[PDB]
């Protein structure tokens, strides 16, 4: 017999190891592999995928469709603001339900850039500038278009391009932030306002409604998994 | 001499125009194709009818109104009535396919709204009542859409409708990880899909399982000033590619 | 008739399979493939960031 | 590992990075770099435990059951039918993709409980198990002592309380190309019956119990399974469960809200 | 290694090896060469046991707790948030380093102890544990059996009395590119609130529990944690802490006197 | 099977131990490493550092 | 002794299983082969055999 | 390992490959190829599993 | 002195025998022999599936 | 594939990482680096022991 010392550890059962273990079906012939369409590699190439947010999660709207719509219209004042979040993707009642979310909720950390796309909806009559803007946190949140206009910005014309697409880059005193909500890791605020009132001619609806979806960008990632928070059980199911 | 917009496409005795579009969305990036002799099982000679069956068969339509929760079609079957294709459809016990979808749907400069075209593959759906299971009338009805609701819905052995979840318990704004594209009246005019053949399998039944459901819902709701025309409907018209047949016999379903 | 193959760093270790049935083994996590090509730019038209999606 | 970031400088261009058309159903591959300047950034991050096969890899309990060593009348061991969704975690897991494919990692932990009575003079020996596997169609047992228990053929494993968990591995078992984990079908050509993933379910069924009484004196135990995915496979993303389960044979579920309320559509304060 | 003696004869010169200028802030670099004749002395002494590496890297008790096998309402399930400041004697040592970076090795000892009681006929089954660890935002066990133990993508660890006590590795799970050991700064950006580690502190809780509950008699198991850092990395040195410890949370402490008094400035005889 | 013979220290726990352990979180991504200054690699480099003497520790 | 971590399935008994194991009969001598007619390798050079399928199994 | 399926096209002959004389005792290695038109399919099913080694091979 | 045999797969593992007498190594399941002709077609005569048994 | 590294006297020891995340290994106690010129001599002006702190 070679000699053994058995080290601390043994016959110990770590959810997550990792070692070989016999078959318990000898020299099985396996079925042979097919090519199904769109196979997946890694959790955020979903991730990289656009979904709508519910950004008008608002008074019971969020038991309708409508909790996606963003209402817009023809106001008598400039620089009304039209919503607002918390760049707190993970823990967010906004955020953290969308595509991106679902993910980050099985992780504790994350890094990375963030693509918000806008979407028009309103008759082709219509038009509008508005001013997109994510202002990082340290100061309070922006409440004017003068404040929030000193951030990170761009202004979205709707011209035949109904889409734009503003783009939140990573900035943090830290490489990653918590997937829940510490306010060491604040990540900022995200804001949009009326750059030019919505202007639409005769017999054209003046409320419109704009649509949004978040997605990461190519430079982002997750760590520390963990189980989501969103699904419970109380006994086995039948 | 072109738009990004204008388009063409030919199958057979059809043929689309497109005025108005975006791009072709295709697939998983996967474009369909005729099944290999090394993914193959069943061993007899395979039939493809080619023109005959992969050609354009355009559905019954659909009214747009400024309540329209939205509609769904289930695929394998839908053109289970439609010519030479139903057929084989019905002769065969196997038989796979892709697809080229196209929603069609139009407005002038004043209206507005938004519609989701996608195409979810293996749309499994849960009964309105808990305990039971939703009868198949409820979950299809071949070339006649189905209806999503603005609520819940009720009893029995009815599909929960409620557009929210999409009657599959997620959330009705995720879709689209699914193929899709977008209806913006404002700037659209057709969506243009083109589903390969996806499953676990080489081949399979035609009217046992549905591979995948087309759904239409409005996430911006259609608007117009008074005056102007009322109705606004949706067309779809789907085309059959590459489609193959095996273990031919009588017809029917069992 | 071992394999060495690179640790998790921000050094390999060495490895054998002791067992007949490959389904045996460890699970590969060096493994590191990727296409987001599939679910993002689905389209069959090529699409430029500088250009608009409509002309 | 992922993409470092590029130097950028001012602009002034017909060039639209900013502007696209959502309506295309193509998501947009526009970096930081456009749309604003940016210093230089060399990026490290490496996105190694996003990867399917890590996502998955982790031992999951996914069921478990009870038993007796006594009892007269036999009817005193249990059995499960083998399937991934009386359990809320795992499934939510796996149910982010439509189709997949693995071998599995099987981690049993049994444990032994004594419960109250009169009985004296007890100095109980060591308690040794039997889970034995019954592929679909084979003999099934019915009392703690049917001859089936022999398992000249089905796979089993004996195991004595106090040593480390027991442990086997299962090789991709599918009929098809692989794992369906949803099917808008029926059982029935002719729609009749059940609907449902229900009928690709098919499995067989785990049977445990106690080989040796130990003591006269009444124990209860019970056995944990533990699935793992390992080599996995996985196509067809999905959108994640929104809507709580309510039953183990289907998708059934009642309507549930996108997402929980906040006061304005510019509340910061979340909830 | 260290540096062996040099030889040295008698010397008359204006240099001055002997006087420098503290006022400097630089270090005298003066061997006993200087100021004195020496013999040569080839030292072969080393300084290998004093590295960082070794003065860390020795497991050490952290904390520990209790919990009980029995009890109505779930309740009998313990946690405890990771943290290193609860316990003196490994704090004092990593608090000689402003920063610090490492991995970890988890180690745990435990042990069952039976209370008095009435109960007879006792013949009591091995026990099994189970620890698991929750990163932080990860759904928290309510009562010792809600379904969050199945801990599907949650790493832990299952363990039968009588084997060797449990062991894991953890790598540098740092946000930041190192451990802050100290952190004279705030939480919100309006100085409001918490100040001090305590806000950087944030690495999940760890949740233990009997899994069977052994026999009726009552049983009360306790679990002791030991880290042990591996791979480390210190910078920026620190005074050890001279006054006691008086809360976790915070450096505060009760003004201490520099060292002991003796009778004169001239007592050999210390204290 | 290959024959094995354990030997005393088995299943022990020495605190000064030093052996290999399985990793509960797997192919980890560590956050990169930054060059902090004053770095120490030995608790000598400390003592050879000056220190205020007490020396007059005299009646209070 | 050479640092040993068991991994759970140790001392488990599987049907199934194929490790080596010591022979309770040291260098037996066992007898020489033969070579009898009609060997079987697989248990399908069986069912490629025909055999008379009791269709009429009617009524008794 | 098993055989794979032969490509099969329509047939007229003097070749009768759907009769024998099963009094001969032999076994008829007639393939679906025979009797019907078949498609080309490369078969990779092993017949591994059922080895007399392996099904004899249990405690 | 080991060995190394091919996995079965849809990658090897290597493999020494620490016994002496061969009766105590593992079933050998790598084995793959087949012959049905003796089971079928036992005839001294040679049918061509294309003729008849016959004539 | 293991390391052979000498070992701590007044012969070396061999090894092999068994795990493939580097955290998995142990301490690494064969390390001896040192700059004490941080901590003492940090004057951006080098001073000759010889000489005087002033001149
Ligand atoms: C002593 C050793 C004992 C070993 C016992 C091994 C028991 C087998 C465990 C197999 C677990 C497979 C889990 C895969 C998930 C599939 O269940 C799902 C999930 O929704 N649906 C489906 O059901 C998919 C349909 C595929 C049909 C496959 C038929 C075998
Ligand atoms: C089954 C397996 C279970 C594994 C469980 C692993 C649990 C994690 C144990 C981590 C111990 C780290 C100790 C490092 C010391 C830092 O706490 C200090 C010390 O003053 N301050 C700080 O808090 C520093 C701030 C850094 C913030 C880091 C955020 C993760």
């Amino acid at each position: 017999g070679l000699p053994t010392l058995a080290t601390p550890g043994s016959n110990q059962f770590l959810t997550s190891d990792d070692f070989q273990s016999p078959s318990a079906m000898p020299q099985f012939d396996v079925t042979p592999e097919m090519d199904i369409p769109g196979q997946v590699n890694n959790l955020m190439e979903i991730a990289e995928v656009d979904s709508v947010v519910p950004v008008n999660n608002t008074e019971g709207k969020e038991m309708s469709i409508e909790a996606y719509q963003i209402p817009v219209q023809s106001n008598p004042t400039n620089g009304s603001q039209v919503f607002g979040f918390p760049l707190t993707p993970g823990a967010s009642s906004v955020l953290n339900r969308t595509l991106l979310g679902e993910i980050l909720n099985y992780y504790a950390h994350w890094s990375g850039s963030i693509k918000l796309t806008f979407m028009f909806c309103g008759s082709a009559m219509a038009t509008g500038k508005f001013l997109l803007a994510y202002s990082p946190p340290g100061a309070g949140a922006p409440t004017t278009r003068k404040e929030a206009m000193l951030g990170t910005h761009v202004i979205w014309d709707v011209g035949l391009q109904s889409s734009c697409v503003l783009c939140i880059p990573w900035i943090s005193q830290t490489h990653y932030r918590y997937v829940v909500m510490d306010e060491y890791t604040a990540g900022g605020y995200i804001t949009c306002w009326y750059q030019t009132n919505i202007v639409v001619p005769a017999d054209a609806q003046s409320d419109c409604k704009i649509l949004c979806f978040v997605s990461a960008c190519n430079d982002f990632s997750v760590r520390m998994l963990k189980d989501t928070p969103f699904i419970k059980q109380d006994n086995f199911f039948q | 001499g072109y738009s990004d917009r204008v388009r063409s496409i030919t199958l057979g005795n059809s043929t689309i125009t497109t005025q108005e579009c975006a791009n072709v969305v295709v697939g998983y990036g996967v474009w369909p194709a005729y099944l290999k002799d090394e993914e193959a099982t069943a061993e007899d000679q395979p039939t493809q009818p080619d023109v005959a069956t992969c050609r354009f068969y355009t559905l019954e339509s659909v009214m747009w109104q400024q309540g329209s929760p939205g509609w769904w079609w289930k695929f394998p079957d839908a053109l289970s009535n439609m010519g030479l294709f139903g057929q084989n459809m019905q002769y065969h016990y196997l038989g796979r396919a892709g697809y080229t979808i196209h929603v069609q749907c139009n407005a002038s400069k004043f209206h507005q709204g938004c519609l989701l075209v996608v195409c979810v593959p293996e749309a499994e759906m849960g009964c309105a009542t808990l305990a039971n299971k939703p009868d198949p009338k409820s979950l299809s009805k071949g070339e006649i859409a189905s209806t999503f609701e603005s609520q819940n819905s009720t009893g029995e052995t009815a599909v929960q409708a409620n557009v929210i979840n999409a009657g599959m318990g997620v959330g009705v704004g995720n879709l689209t990880i699914f193929p899709h594209q977008w209806i913006n009246l404002r700037t659209n005019n057709s969506a243009t899909i083109v589903m390969p053949y996806i499953n676990s399998v080489p081949m399979d039944n035609m009217f046992r399982h549905n591979n995948f459901t087309l759904m239409v819902i409005p996430f911006a709701p259609l608007s117009y000033s008074a005056g102007a025309t009322t109705y606004v409907p949706i067309t779809v018209t789907v085309a059959p590619m590459c489609a193959e047949y095996n273990g031919l016999r009588l017809a029917g379903k069992q | 008739g071992a394999q060495v193959s690179t640790q998790k760093t921000g050094i390999h270790y060495t490895n054998i399979n002791y067992y007949k049935d490959a389904a045996s083994n460890s699970a590969n996590r060096q493994d590191f493939t990727q296409d987001p090509g599939k679910f993002t730019e689905p389209v069959k038209d090529i699409m430029v960031k500088s250009m608009p999606a409509l002309n | 590992r992922v993409a470092d970031t590029v130097g950028s400088g001012p602009v002034n261009s017909e060039s639209i990075p900013a502007l696209t058309a959502a309506e295309t159903g193509h998501t947009s591959q526009v970096v930081p770099s456009d749309t604003m300047q940016t210093r230089h950034v060399k990026n490290y991050h490496s996105r190694s435990e996003s990867t399917v096969e890590n996502f998955l890899c982790r031992s999951a309990c996914v069921f478990y059951t009870t038993y007796k060593n006594h009892d007269s009348d036999g009817d005193n061991f249990a059995y499960w039918v083998i399937n991934a969704r009386q359990v809320a975690q795992l499934r939510r897991k796996l149910e982010m993709f439509t189709y997949a494919r693995f071998d599995l990692e099987l981690t049993f932990v049994i444990t032994s409980t004594q419960e109250q009575s009169t009985t004296q003079g007890q100095d109980t020996p060591v308690l040794t198990h039997q889970i034995m596997y019954v592929p679909p169609g084979g003999p099934v047992p019915t009392k703690v002592n049917s001859y089936s228990w022999q398992t000249s053929t089905n796979p089993s494993v004996f195991w004595t309380e106090g040593n480390a968990p027991p442990r086997m591995s299962i090789p991709f078992i599918g009929i098809g190309n692989a794992y369906s984990m949803f099917y808008d079908g029926w059982a029935r050509f002719d729609k009749q019956g059940t609907y449902g993933i229900s009928t690709l379910n098919s499995m067989g069924t785990l049977y445990m119990r106690h080989v040796n009484g130990g003591g006269p004196g009444p124990i209860v135990s019970t056995v944990r399974i533990y699935f793992k995915p390992k080599h996995v496979k996985t196509w067809v993303p999905r959108p994640p469960r929104l809507c709580q389960y309510k039953k183990a044979g289907n998708v059934n579920f009642i309507p549930t809200s996108v997402t929980e309320g906040r006061t304005d559509i510019t509340t910061m304060k979340t909830t």
